[PDB]
């Protein structure tokens, strides 16, 4: 066949035109020539063609295309639930596709796909002349003829691809730049996008200077930008271009832009593969790659002797990282000279900082041997996508022999059969690979064989680099060679390397990411930019040298390493240019300057991609530390962000020059010239992972992801699935990374519908119904992929895609005028004859369904018949053509006996089997490059016919009428249900363990405004922080946001052993699985909502229903937050406001399933005998969980008084000690978790600085801190049954909870008196427990039991006939009288029911509430913030048991009687009076008045009712027994002893506390309380010193105001209690009690 | 009897031959990173002058064990 | 008597010891190997005078 | 007693030990006559320059 | 037993191979002189280049 693409994916090369011009002698180019007009523009022309072509307006009815995308969208939208919004998406498709500019491109990128489809994959050899509006493209085999009148443009098949390819970019363009518009804050932009068209499409200047202008338009923009936002380094980036004198119009363009919005301008700037691509002047860039190869900008000695010096800084580095890791110095040898410094640190083991800056120290250290290398890839990544060719003997066949013929005048002498197995693939099955380590030793040993001494040089497309940006495309062996060093690198070496590891961790980098975008908006932390234009053809072997042979020492493969720094300087490059051939002499080519290069100093592009980032890292290192600069660095290759942190010394500017300066100069050295056209300094932009921040915001992609049209039909055949696969995967991946899901959903529907138009006939496009069945049918059920049926595009994880399309398919026959039986006939449902255990196991969320639209491939058909032909049989080859899918298929048969089937757990099981790695090796060999394109090559009839017969196929079952299943009951009821219900039908054997329900469906979102208080039932309320607006969805709020296989086995062995469970059975399955491994012995949301999420505070109070039982259910947290967030998107975006709280109530009752808890119990013994061929190589949980636990937050302590302030912010604990339950921490006993942690704590005695900074932040509270311990400590049901606690109450003081918690968590380091004697406690075997298997123990201890309960804690009550016993709570509160007033009034008036409002005094509102026989509505208006706080402040039941919550979040105002109000019907009024007039037999001093609707209330008769138990708001910590006061003064006094101790500790703070008892304790003795008293604190000869005299120069004179005599101390003033105070105290505590 | 035991015990003559030993491995070690140093320089000249030409790539390293 | 026994025996040093003059043995015959291809390096350099 | 006593044997090993260190001051002799070829050849170079 | 303890004896041989190591030692230390010279040797051949 021929013209075998249908997209882009070569260079454009203009050669084969040329020499067809030249008079070939080729038949076709004979034919072709003879075609041409008059005036012919050459090939390099092409879009002076093809921007001319214009079509008759409306020339396709797409009309139902439009209605079709409204109803689509319509129901998705009303599906989710957020119907508000639609209007707004309702309209701008329909805009979108109304726009006359936008229409006529739509219509072109129809007309060009047709056109494309029509001839690529063609039998014919020439195709008549097709008619594109005024063109009349006539194809002869990989030649077009385009003509616009009297104009030919004799081009090739690729230039047509280009043209085609760049009318659908734009049309996507326009249409996400529409859509993007509509949702948008400075909406419809879509005008600059076309002035920006038509601008660049009137340029007419050469080709080479229209590139040059097309390729610095990005660049050009990122200078703007950076020269009108640079606040501290100013920039000259934008001069460097020539734009504004080229391109005036353009220039205008992107001023105006950068005036309107820099964001727009960076986002409109951004599309570089949008406009024509350039013909590559092989001539003149051939010749000029080849000379950039082999030139030398420093002498090679020089080059040497820096080698020596990188040799040195990355010895320092390497050995700094391994004694970081391992704390020990890796095996070393010091030559002799070596300086004692490097002896010592050796010796003992550390590293010194003054090594860092003074790396020249190494350079007479040598690593000895560390590792190995494995001489062993695996096959995932040996033939990952790269074409080789089979050896030296292969180049004769990459070219064509009638140009070779009419260049030189002779043969080429191509051998008739295949020289070579073409790709990887095919040598692999030949059996070359067999022995790796054989294959290597030549490499080993130095002397690579002639056979592997070839590397040709392939031009990359779609680049807009005139000249070329050849990449490499070697033989086998250095292929393998290449494949293992990297492997190597990056396994054995990068981990060590400081600069590196904190790039390859994926957690580290964020959080330096993170710092960096909450730093250079402040003003500090620039960022340079450095590119190395020139980095590939750069690295000489002299450079390489000494690193190469320090790296061949470490891993003790001789000259392994260094052959790679040598190997080009023999080798031989070619360039893969057709029709422009090396001549050949004795069967190799020669040397020519243009097309050949015998031997060059580099290997080439992409070659040891590793190595090369490790060299310049370590310059870079070197040239920054020399200046003595902070600096962090991250290198993506040839391009690398170096973040310079701010210096007190020099202000930015300096620092960014002086940097600038050091980088170019020890840039240059290494024979890397770094011109300065391409580094920039910046403080607002910088790149990094091809995204581009501002401001420390990422630029939306929208524009640009959308645009790039992918390589399509990849790896297969053309077809509609494949097509539609593709684009849906791009709209998901433009989704999740960085776009606006409604966005790329609505481009995803629109370009879904336009590609459904391109290739289905008249009958089906017509019919407005159909399509939109069609559309929303989804791949689950079976179906074509679409991007409307989802939900991954919204949520960020694992997400179960069948619920939600049976609750689109719901939504659309309720709304639209479509029945059942249309989605009947479009849907086709066909359960398949037998269970197909495979398919299950390979996607547990699947139907039995048979996916008749889906390809069948045919790759395995190739390869079967190649390995059967030449009878190789030595690898793969051969010991892979076993039945390994009838293997497979009775190993899921045998899964499936399950008696509790988990298709999860089934996968799982089926993922460490040996048949699983094979039957994934299989799946790699065939779904990859440089196999389909090989196999294709040999075998390339059958795909031509097979694209035409399966489009045959699908149209016929499309068209036809038949209906399939009777669906209709499963679209009606509760979609979870229907899922259920489906998948047991299809299977048979009702799977259990994947069908988490459909969010929207299970919660309804609702505002505060008038919900009712059964809403409130069960709901998730979202707080707004204030009144929110557009403005806040880009501002920051203020809210926090191989060999595997053996050890997966033990892990899910220990697993499956933890959950209390005997299957003989499976125990059998799990030792046939090791058999063979020969172990034969034993909250965070989506990227797109977390900055509108920063001003919303989530909650769970749905309590009543679903979470005060330890079951859990099937709610999906995470899912359920992003949802209600992209609620809150949606309103915001569709034009209003979020004022008011709102709510996300339960609405689909049979939607909450308990979780079945159960475990499975496989019953037949396996079947699965094992696959011997493969795989060549080898107490209770309570106890251990709670000392876990213990240990666990003590290092997370530890770590976290390390951290300073700007080192805070971040949530991650030491080890995620976040993702846990509240009923998980509740089954383990306290007690136990305390005595852990203080027995830690004491061990660990850590000295003054540690315990300063602990007391600090304890008595505060910040980060994965006593933050969390609080966060898990407001049930007051553990503190009362903590028992530390109970024993510990009557002896501390405090104020708020918050103050508790922190005393009983310092008690170690402040009352040694009870902690010594819980230390008693221990066990060895506990210690040893690792935390590597925390998670196992909390599984063990999931269903240990029930936790404990709340109880109610009374107050001091009232009644009418009473006995005074004097006791009143909130004694030390001002409020005291308020309190006990509002108390007597209720009771007076026998009031049931009481509202109180925010505005009352929390405490008096918590002293109201443990009122017995009394419900409290608080008006909250939908804000539990009030109730969070009494919550948290009570430390009993009380509020928890007395607080209506469905009633308090429902009440806006109240109803009835109320508290907090100054007037009202039924609001109760305290009045202040003026004078004391009335001596109340319980209240001393009457000091207000009560009032109800204006009337007094009477309360003179009421009397104290008989005290009980009562709550801890009534501070029993310091009761009637004096005793108690004295334990605490004399606690609390010898803890500021200790404190004193503490150098550097702020004392103040404590010391006031401690004046609080002292003055309890004068208003005891009957001393006189002073408003101000001054004590002097020091350490005198070495003693703590609290006097109030100063007697010694060195005590800190600290003074205390506001003392006052605390009316609760009043009660403890007996007469006879005064004496017993005294007796026994410390002379110091007895003299400070005393006032002189 | 037991005279006879330390005449027959040599730990300090052992130790000193490890000693030296250990000086042997040591020269060993410093001859290693030397002729490194050689072989560096003669390799790179030799690559140097075999740009251009068809000079075999002669193995500069005995044989994996 | 035995404890003298067990100080006049020292297999662990004689261990040690013969490893290490067999890893000498093993550098020595790769110093002879790679001298040796410093001749093919030199000769034709001779020639070329 | 004999099945200790018999275990102190150490003649086996001296006997290797011999033979090392005789072989290897062979290496050492022939790497003393290869050095000395190229003594004269680097020596007389100094003419050469 | 006396016996036993004669075939035990081996200082005699120990001493002979004491003195080699000086051989060794010494030994080893005359390869310093002749690489170390022709390490300069080329190293001042090298940068004349
Ligand atoms: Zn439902
Ligand atoms: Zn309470």
């Amino acid at each position: 066949i021929n013209r075998t693409d249908q997209s882009l994916k070569n260079p454009l090369l203009g050669t084969e035109v040329s020499f067809c011009l030249k008079s070939s002698s080729l038949p076709h180019h004979v034919r072709a020539l003879g075609q041409i007009k008059a005036r012919n523009l050459a090939s390099c022309d092409y879009y002076l063609l093809f921007r001319q072509v214009v079509l008759p307006p409306e020339v396709y009815p797409i009309g139902v295309l439009i209605r079709a995308a409204e109803a689509i969208l319509t129901v998705i939208v009303s599906a989710w639930k957020l119907d508000h919004m639609t209007k707004t998406l309702y309209s701008s498709v329909r805009y979108a596709l109304t726009n006359p500019r936008v229409r006529a491109q739509l219509e072109l990128h129809i007309a060009y796909q047709r056109i494309v489809g029509q001839v690529s994959y063609s039998r014919e050899a020439d195709i008549g002349p097709k008619r594109l509006g005024n063109m009349s493209l006539q194809f002869i085999q990989s030649l077009v003829i385009a003509t616009i009148d009297t104009t030919s443009c004799l081009m090739t098949y690729n230039h047509f691809l280009a043209a085609a390819d760049t009318a659908k970019s734009r049309c996507h363009l326009l249409i996400a730049s529409v859509v993007q518009g509509a949702l948008w804050e400075q909406g419809s932009f879509l005008d600059h996008i076309i002035n920006m068209i038509d601008i660049i499409d009137s340029i007419n200047l050469p080709h080479d200077d229209y590139f040059t202008i097309i390729k610095s338009i990005f660049p050009y923009s990122q200078g703007l930008v950076m020269g009108r936002h640079n606040v501290s380094v100013s920039s000259d980036f934008a001069s460097v271009f020539a734009i504004p004198e080229l391109c005036p119009q353009l220039d205008s363009l992107l001023k105006k832009l950068l005036q309107l919005d820099p964001v727009l301008l960076l986002m409109v700037s951004s599309v570089q593969k949008s406009w024509y691509f350039p013909e590559i002047r092989m001539v003149d860039g051939s010749r000029e790659q080849l000379h950039k190869m082999r030139v030398e900008l420093e002498t090679p000695q020089a080059l040497l002797s820096y080698g020596h010096t990188l040799l040195s800084i990355f010895r320092a580095e390497f050995i700094k990282g391994y004694v970081s890791k391992n704390a020990k110095w890796p095996p070393v040898h010091l030559l002799p000279g070596c300086d004692k410094s490097i002896k010592n640190a050796r010796e003992l083991g550390r590293w010194s900082p003054a090594f860092d800056r003074r790396w020249q120290l190494f350079e007479k250290v040598v690593i000895l041997r560390i590792a190995d290398l494995d001489m062993d890839p695996d096959f995932n990544d040996i033939v990952s996508d790269k074409a080789i060719i089979s050896s030296r003997r292969d180049w004769v066949f990459e070219y064509n022999a009638a140009a070779f013929w009419k260049k030189y005048g002779e043969r080429l002498e191509r051998p008739p059969a295949r020289s070579g197995p073409s790709r990887l693939v095919n040598a692999l099955i030949d059996g070359r690979l067999d022995n790796i380590p054989a294959l290597l030793e030549p490499f080993y040993r130095g002397a690579v064989e002639f056979e592997d001494r070839l590397t040709v040089l392939v031009p990359k497309e779609k680049e807009l680099k005139v000249k070329g940006r050849f990449f490499s495309k070697q033989t086998l062996a250095i292929r393998i060679y290449q494949v293992v060093a990297e492997a190597a690198l990056k396994n054995e070496v990068m981990p060590y390397l400081k600069t590196h590891s904190m790039t390859m961790s994926s957690t580290a980098l964020t959080h330096l990411l993170n710092r960096l975008s909450h730093t250079i908006t402040k003003g500090d932390s620039f960022v340079i930019n450095l590119d190395y234009s020139s980095w590939c053809n750069g690295f000489r072997p002299e450079l390489q040298a000494p690193i190469c042979r320090q790296l061949d020492q470490m891993f003790n493969c001789g000259y392994f390493f260094r052959t790679g720094c040598t190997l080009p300087c023999f080798t031989t490059f070619i360039i893969q240019d057709r029709f422009n051939p090396p001549y050949s002499l004795s069967g190799e080519p020669v040397e020519d300057g243009v097309t050949c290069a015998v031997g060059t100093k580099t290997m080439g592009e992409g070659m040891r991609q590793k190595l090369w980032t490790i060299l310049t890292s370590c310059w870079e290192i070197i040239a920054l530390r020399e200046i003595n600069v902070t600096f962090n660095i991250l290198g993506q290759g040839d391009n690398q962000t170096i973040i310079i942190h701010k210096s007190a010394s020099q202000n930015n500017q300096l620092l960014a020059e002086r940097a600038l300066g050091a980088l170019y100069k020890h840039a240059r050295l290494a024979g890397h010239n770094l011109k300065v056209e391409e580094c920039w300094v910046s403080d607002c932009l910088y790149e990094y992972g091809k995204k581009l921040f501002f401001r420390g915001v990422p630029v939306p992609g929208c524009l640009k992801q959308l645009s790039r049209v992918t390589d399509s039909t990849g790896e297969l055949f053309p077809n509609l699935y494949s097509k539609l696969a593709c684009l849906t995967s791009s709209c998901l991946s433009a989704a999740m990374a960085d776009t606006s899901p409604w966005v790329a959903l609505a481009t995803g529907v629109c370009l879904y519908l336009i590609e459904l138009y391109v290739e289905l006939p008249p009958a089906i496009i017509q019919d407005e119904s159909l399509l939109t069945t069609l559309c929303l049918v989804g791949p689950s059920i079976g179906g074509l992929p679409t991007p409307a049926t989802l939900p991954s595009v919204f949520f960020r994880g694992m997400s179960d895609p069948l619920p939600f399309q049976l609750a689109l398919l719901q939504t659309l026959i309720k709304t639209t005028g479509v029945t059942c039986s249309l989605v009947n006939r479009v849907v086709k449902l066909r359960i398949a004859p037998y269970p197909d255990w495979l398919s299950l196991v390979t996607d547990p969320t699947s139907l039995n369904i048979a996916q008749v639209y889906r390809p069948e491939r045919q790759i395995r058909r190739w390869i079967e018949e190649a390995i059967a032909t030449s009878s190789h049989s030595s690898r793969i080859a051969t010991f892979f053509q076993q039945p390994l899918t009838e293997m497979a298929q009775l190993l899921a048969r045998d899964l499936s006996t399950m008696m509790p089937l988990r298709p999860r757990d089934m996968s799982a099981l089926f993922a460490l089997s040996n048949v699983a790695y094979g039957l994934s090796i299989i799946d790699l060999f065939q779904k990859s490059s440089t196999v389909v394109s090989a196999s294709q090559a040999v075998h390339i009839e059958d795909v031509a016919l097979e694209s035409v017969r399966y489009k045959e196929s699908i149209i016929q079952g499309l068209l036809d009428t038949t209906e399939g299943y009777n669906m209709q009951p499963y679209l009606e009821g509760c979609t979870y249900l229907a899922a259920k219900q489906l998948r047991r039908l299809t299977w048979g054997r009702d799977l259990v363990g994947v069908t988490m329900p459909f969010v929207a469906e299970q919660f309804h979102p609702h505002s505060s405004v008038g919900a009712k208080a059964e809403l409130y039932l069960d709901a998730i309320i979202y707080c707004p922080q204030e009144t929110l607006r557009s403005h806040h969805l880009t501002t920051r709020g203020d809210q926090p946001l191989a060999a595997n296989l053996v050890k997966d086995t033990l892990v899910l062995h220990q697993w499956y052993k933890v959950r209390k469970v005997t299957d003989p059975h499976l125990n059998t399955l799990m030792a046939r699985f090791l058999l063979e491994k020969g172990y034969t012995s034993d909250q965070g949301l989506t990227g797109y909502v977390n900055i509108l999420s920063t001003w919303l505070r989530f909650s769970s109070d749905y309590l009543h229903s679903f979470s005060k039982s330890s079951d859990d259910y099937t709610i999906h947290f995470q899912h359920v937050f992003t949802y209600g967030c992209l609620y809150a998107d949606s309103v915001i975006r569709s034009g209003g406001v979020i004022s008011t709280p709102y709510l996300l109530s339960a609405s689909c009752k049979t939607c909450f399933e308990k979780i079945d808890s159960e475990e499975f119990v496989l019953a037949c013994e396996p079947q699965y005998r094992g696959a011997e061929w493969l795989i060549s190589k080898p107490f209770d949980p309570c106890v251990s969980a709670s000392y876990c636990l213990g240990i666990l937050i003590g290092k997370s302590f530890l770590v976290d008084i390390r951290a300073s302030g700007h080192d805070i912010m971040e949530q991650r604990t030491w080890a995620n000690l976040e993702r846990f339950s509240v009923s998980d921490m509740q089954k383990l006993p306290w007690s136990i978790v305390i005595r852990s942690l203080w027995r830690f704590l004491i061990g660990a005695r850590l000295l003054q600085f540690e315990k300063a900074g602990l007391i600090r932040m304890l008595y505060a509270a910040t980060g994965p801190t006593f933050s969390f311990l609080m966060k898990v400590f407001q049930d007051s049901a553990l503190l009362m049954d903590c028992a530390p606690l109970d024993r510990l109450s009557p002896r501390i003081n405090f104020h708020s909870r918050g103050d508790l918690v922190a005393k009983l968590v310092l008690l170690p380091f402040i009352n040694p008196g009870i902690v010594e004697i819980e230390v008693s406690g221990i066990n060895s075997k506990y210690h040893a427990v690792s935390e590597a298997n925390m998670d196992l123990y909390i599984a063990a201890a999931k269903s240990v039991g029930v936790k404990p309960t709340q109880f109610v804690e009374e107050t001091n009550d009232f009644t009418a006939r009473g006995h005074h016993h004097g006791c009143y709570s909130l004694s030390w509160s001002k409020s005291r009288n308020q309190s006990q007033v509002l108390k007597m009034v209720v009771r007076k008036l026998k009031l049931c029911v009481l509202y109180i409002y925010p505005t009352v005094d929390p405490a008096v509102a918590l002293d109201l509430c443990h009122l017995p026989a009394l419900t409290i509505i608080l008006v909250l208006g939908g804000d539990p913030a009030y109730y969070e706080r009494l919550l948290e402040m009570d430390l009993c039941g009380a509020v928890s048991s007395r607080v209506d919550i469905p009633h308090s979040l429902a009440a806006r105002t109240h109803r009835g009687f109320a508290v907090g109000p100054d007037a009202g019907p039924g609001v109760i009024r305290l009045d202040r009076l003026e004078s004391v007039c009335y001596a109340h037999p319980c209240l001393e001093e009457l000091e207000f008045n009560a009032y109800l609707d204006s009337e007094l209330v009477d309360i003179s008769d009421m009397c104290c009712l008989p005290l009980a138990t009562p709550c801890k708001a009534l501070f029993r910590p310091i009761y009637r027994s004096l005793q108690s006061f004295r334990l605490a003064l004399m606690d609390n006094y010898s803890f500021v002893m200790d404190l004193i101790m503490i150098r550097g500790l702020d004392i103040r703070p404590h010391l006031e506390e401690f004046d609080e008892l002292l003055v309890v304790g004068q208003h005891i003795l009957g001393q006189p309380v002073l408003v101000e008293v001054v004590y002097y604190v020091g350490v005198v000869r070495k003693r703590p010193v609290l006097a109030r005299h100063p007697w010694s120069a060195d005590l800190k004179r600290i003074t205390v105001g506001g003392r006052a005599p605390c009316p609760s101390a009043a009660r403890l003033r007996d007469e006879d209690c005064q004496g017993s105070l005294l007796v026994g105290l410390p002379a110091g505590l007895t003299q400070l009690l005393i006032i002189d | 009897t037991i005279q006879t035991a330390q005449r027959c015990d040599h730990s300090d003559s052992i130790r000193i031959l490890g000693e030296n030993i250990k000086i042997l491995d040591r020269s060993m070690k410093t001859m290693m990173e030397t002729m490194k140093l050689m072989m560096e320089k003669v390799d790179l000249l030799y690559a140097s002058t075999a740009v251009g030409t068809s000079a075999p790539m002669l193995p500069s390293h005995p044989a994996p064990p």
